[PDB]
RNA sequence: GUAACGGGGCUAAACCAUGCACCGAAGCUGCGGCAGCGACGCUUAUGCGUUGUUGGGUAGGGGAGCGUUCUGUAAGCCUGCGAAGGUGUGCUGUGAGGCAUGCUGGAGGUAUCAGAAGUGCGAAUGCUGACAUAAGUAACGAUAAAGCGGGUGAAAAGCCC
RNA sequence: CCCGGCGAGGGGAGUGAAAAAGAACCUGAAACCGUGUACGUACAAGCAGUGGGAGCACGCUUAGGCGUGUGACUGCGUACC
C-alpha cells in the first residue's frame, strides 16, 4: 500500500526543489524528516510539508504504521510559468519567467 | 552460413622468446608485428586480438645497415614552444635500448584501442635474462 | 483585408525580415493569395450531343428491362396511401413516372414518397433517367418523347 | 562573448554533477533532555550539553 | 613541430632488364528479380513461347501514379457489441502508401466509379503560439548605517513599541 | 473526515456511464523537463552513422542456436539548402 501527497503550483523552479528531493529518496520517513529539518533551503520547507501530509494520509486513509513507512518515490515536475516584463536600459523590455513546480511524494510500508 | 569469427574469451595465446642479437631492426620488427596481430593464425579476425605474447632479449644488440647507427634520428615534441628534441640511434641504444625495438614495432601495428592492446603483449629486455619462466616461453628462431 | 497600408517597420536597421504590409498572405490574419470569387460552373452542351445522350440512355434502359410502358397511370384521389398501394401491386419501389399530362392528383400523391418522382414528358433529364431503378412511361408519353428526340 | 552552438542536455547534466547537496552526517543527542540537535548548537528547547541554557 | 618516401622502417623493401604468379573497381562473367524500346510468331478483345538490346544525370521536355478536403452514387453501407482523432504492434507493395489489430477516445465515418480543388513544406534574416540555450550565471537602481530588547505572528534583518 | 497558517495544495468519502470529465475542466499530438528498469560508458580523439561483431539482459522454444533492447572492438565515412 502506497500513499500519495502532492503540492501543485508551488512557487519554486523544479531545479531548485530537485536538489532537496534527492536527499530523501528511498530513506525512512523518520530519517527523512530529520534531514529536511536541518537543510537550509526554502525548498526544504515545501518538501517537508508534503512529506508530513503523505504520512498523515497513510494513518487516516490507509491505517498504516509510521515506523514502517519510507519514501519509495519522490519527483518534481515543471509547472506553468508566469510571464512578467522587466524594463531594461535604452527602452528595451525583457521577459521574466516565474517558474513553478509540482511536488509528489509517495510513502509505502514496503 | 556466416563466416567464422574469433571470440576474445576463447582464443588461445602462446608465449615465445626471441633473441635480437645481430638481427636487422626492420626485418625483425615486421615479424614481431605480424605475430602480435595474429596474422599467422587461420583464426585471424581484424577486430579481435588473436596474437601471441613475445619476449625479446638482447634488445641493445640489434643491427642496422649502412650509416644508420649514427645517422638515424628520433624526433619528438614535448608540447612546449621549444619542444623539438632529437636523439640518434647510437644515443638511444646507450640510454634506452628497449625503446628502439618498441618504437619500431609500435609504428608497424594498427592505430587505435585494439592496436594499443596488441602492443601490451610485447616484452622487451636489454639484457639476456627475463623473469617470465612461469609462462614457459618457447624459443622462436625469427 | 481590413487594415492600414503602413509599413510595419523600416526596411533596414532591425534584424527582422522585410515587411511591407500587415495584410501579406505570408502573415497570420493576412489575405488569401488567390482569394476566390463567385463563378459560374455551367458548361455548354451541343443540342445534338444532348439529344444523342438521351437516345443512348433510353436504348440502354430497354436493354436492361428498366423501362416499363403502360396504357395509363393515375389515381382516383390525391392520397399517398392509394399510390403506395398501386406501386406494391406492380412490384415497384424506386420508380420514375412520366405522363403526357401532369395530373394534379398523381403529383400530390407522390410528393411525400421520396423514392417516387412524377414528371411530364417535357421534364425528363439525363440524370433522372439513370438515378431511378425503374422508369414507367405511359403510351402517350412514349409518343411525345419521339418528336422531341426525333 | 556568446556561444556559437547550443550546448546539449548532456553537457548541462555534466556541469551539474557537482551541484548535489550534502546531508548532515548525524545529529547529536542531548544528555539530559534527549532531543536531537546540531552538534555544538543549542537544542530547540534551550539545552546544551545538559545544562539548560537560557530558553526565554 | 620531425615536416621534400603518407608513416614504420628498408642496403633492398632502391634502380635497370627479362619471366612467371597473385591482389585489385559499382568494369566483365555467374545466379535471382524489375522496367523501357525494338523487331518476330498475323499472335490477339494480348499476354507470352520467345527474342535481341537498353536503364548515371542538373536546367528542361514527355509518360504514369499515391494521398488529403469537398459533390453525386448514399433515406445505401460501417458504427455505443465502440466512429473520427491520438499511441503501439504485425503484415504488405518498386515508390508516394495500403491492410489488420492491442490500448486510448466516446460519436460520427464512408466503399466503388466519376466530379471539383484554399491538395502535400525544412529552409524565404518567412508569420503566430509554445518551449529550449547561455544559467541558477549577470543583476536586485546612488557607499546617508545600522545595533539590541520587547510585542504580534505558522514564520520577524525589513512590521509595531 | 484528515495533513496544512480557521491558507495554498492535496488524500479519503460521496455524485456520475466516466472525476486519468473537478471547473487551470471533451479529445490531449510535438518540441521541452522528469522518475523507474535493461545494457553501454572514466588510456580515449573528429558530421556521431553505416558494414562486420563479442558479451549481457529478456521473450520464444518438443535444447530448435530465432526475435527484441543494448553495442566492447573493427573497415569506410568532413551535415542540409
Amino acid at each position: 500500500m502506497e500513499t500519495i501527497a502532492k503540492h501543485r503550483h508551488a512557487r519554486s523552479s523544479a531545479q531548485k526543489v530537485r536538489l532537496v528531493a534527492d536527499l530523501i529518496r528511498g530513506k525512512k520517513v523518520s530519517q527523512a524528516l530529520d534531514i529536511l529539518t536541518y537543510t537550509n533551503k526554502k525548498a526544504a520547507v515545501l518538501v517537508k510539508k508534503v512529506l508530513e501530509s503523505a504520512i498523515a494520509n497513510a494513518e487516516h486513509n490507509d491505517g498504516a504504521d509510521i515506523d514502517d513507512l519510507k519514501v519509495t518515490k519522490i519527483f518534481v515536475d515543471e509547472g506553468p510559468s508566469m510571464k512578467r516584463i522587466m524594463p531594461r536600459a535604452k527602452g528595451r523590455a525583457d521577459r521574466i519567467l516565474k517558474r513553478t513546480s509540482h511536488i509528489t511524494v509517495v510513502v509505502s510500508d514496503r | 552460413m556466416k563466416t567464422f569469427t574469433a571470440k576474445p574469451e576463447t582464443v588461445k595465446r602462446d608465449w615465445y622468446v626471441v633473441d635480437a642479437t645481430g638481427k636487422t631492426l626492420g626485418r625483425l620488427a615486421t615479424e614481431l608485428a605480424r605475430r602480435l596481430r595474429g596474422k599467422h593464425k587461420a583464426e585471424y579476425t581484424p577486430h579481435v586480438d588473436t596474437g601471441d605474447y613475445i619476449i625479446v632479449l638482447n634488445a641493445d644488440k640489434v643491427a642496422v645497415t649502412g650509416n644508420k647507427r649514427t645517422d638515424k634520428v628520433y624526433y619528438h615534441h614535448t608540447g612546449h614552444i621549444g619542444g623539438i628534441k632529437q636523439a640518434t640511434f647510437e644515443e638511444m641504444i646507450a640510454r634506452r635500448p628497449e625503446r628502439v625495438i618498441e618504437i619500431a614495432v609500435k609504428g608497424m601495428l594498427p592505430k587505435g584501442p585494439l592496436g594499443r592492446a596488441m602492443f601490451r603483449k610485447l616484452k622487451v629486455y636489454a639484457g639476456n635474462e627475463h623473469n617470465h619462466a612461469a609462462q614457459q616461453p618457447q624459443v622462436l628462431d625469427i | 483585408v481590413t487594415g492600414s497600408g503602413k509599413k510595419p517597420w523600416r526596411q533596414k536597421g532591425t534584424g527582422r525580415a522585410r515587411s511591407g504590409s500587415i495584410k501579406s498572405p505570408i502573415w497570420r490574419s493576412g489575405g488569401v493569395t488567390f482569394a476566390a470569387r463567385p463563378q459560374d460552373h455551367s458548361q455548354k452542351v451541343n443540342k445534338k450531343m444532348y439529344r444523342g445522350a438521351l437516345k443512348s440512355i433510353l436504348s440502354e434502359l430497354v436493354r436492361q428491362d428498366r423501362l416499363i410502358v403502360v396504357e395509363k397511370f393515375s389515381v382516383e384521389a390525391p392520397k399517398t396511401k392509394l399510390l403506395a398501394q398501386k406501386l406494391k401491386d406492380m412490384a415497384l419501389e424506386d420508380v420514375l413516372i412520366i405522363t403526357g399530362e401532369l395530373d394534379e392528383n398523381l403529383f400530390l400523391a407522390a410528393r411525400n414518397l421520396h423514392k417516387v418522382d412524377v414528371r411530364d414528358a417535357t421534364g425528363i433529364d439525363p440524370v433522372s433517367l439513370i438515378a431511378f431503378d425503374k422508369v414507367v412511361m405511359t403510351a402517350d408519353a412514349v409518343k411525345q418523347v419521339e418528336e422531341m428526340l426525333a | 562573448a556568446v556561444q556559437q552552438n547550443k550546448p546539449t542536455r548532456s553537457k548541462r547534466g555534466m556541469r551539474r554533477s557537482h551541484d548535489a547537496l550534502t546531508a548532515v552526517t548525524s545529529l547529536s543527542v542531548d544528555k539530559t533532555s534527549g532531543e536531537k540537535h546540531l552538534r555544538h548548537h543549542i537544542t530547540a528547547d534551550g539545552y546544551y550539553r545538559g545544562r539548560k541554557v537560557i530558553a526565554k
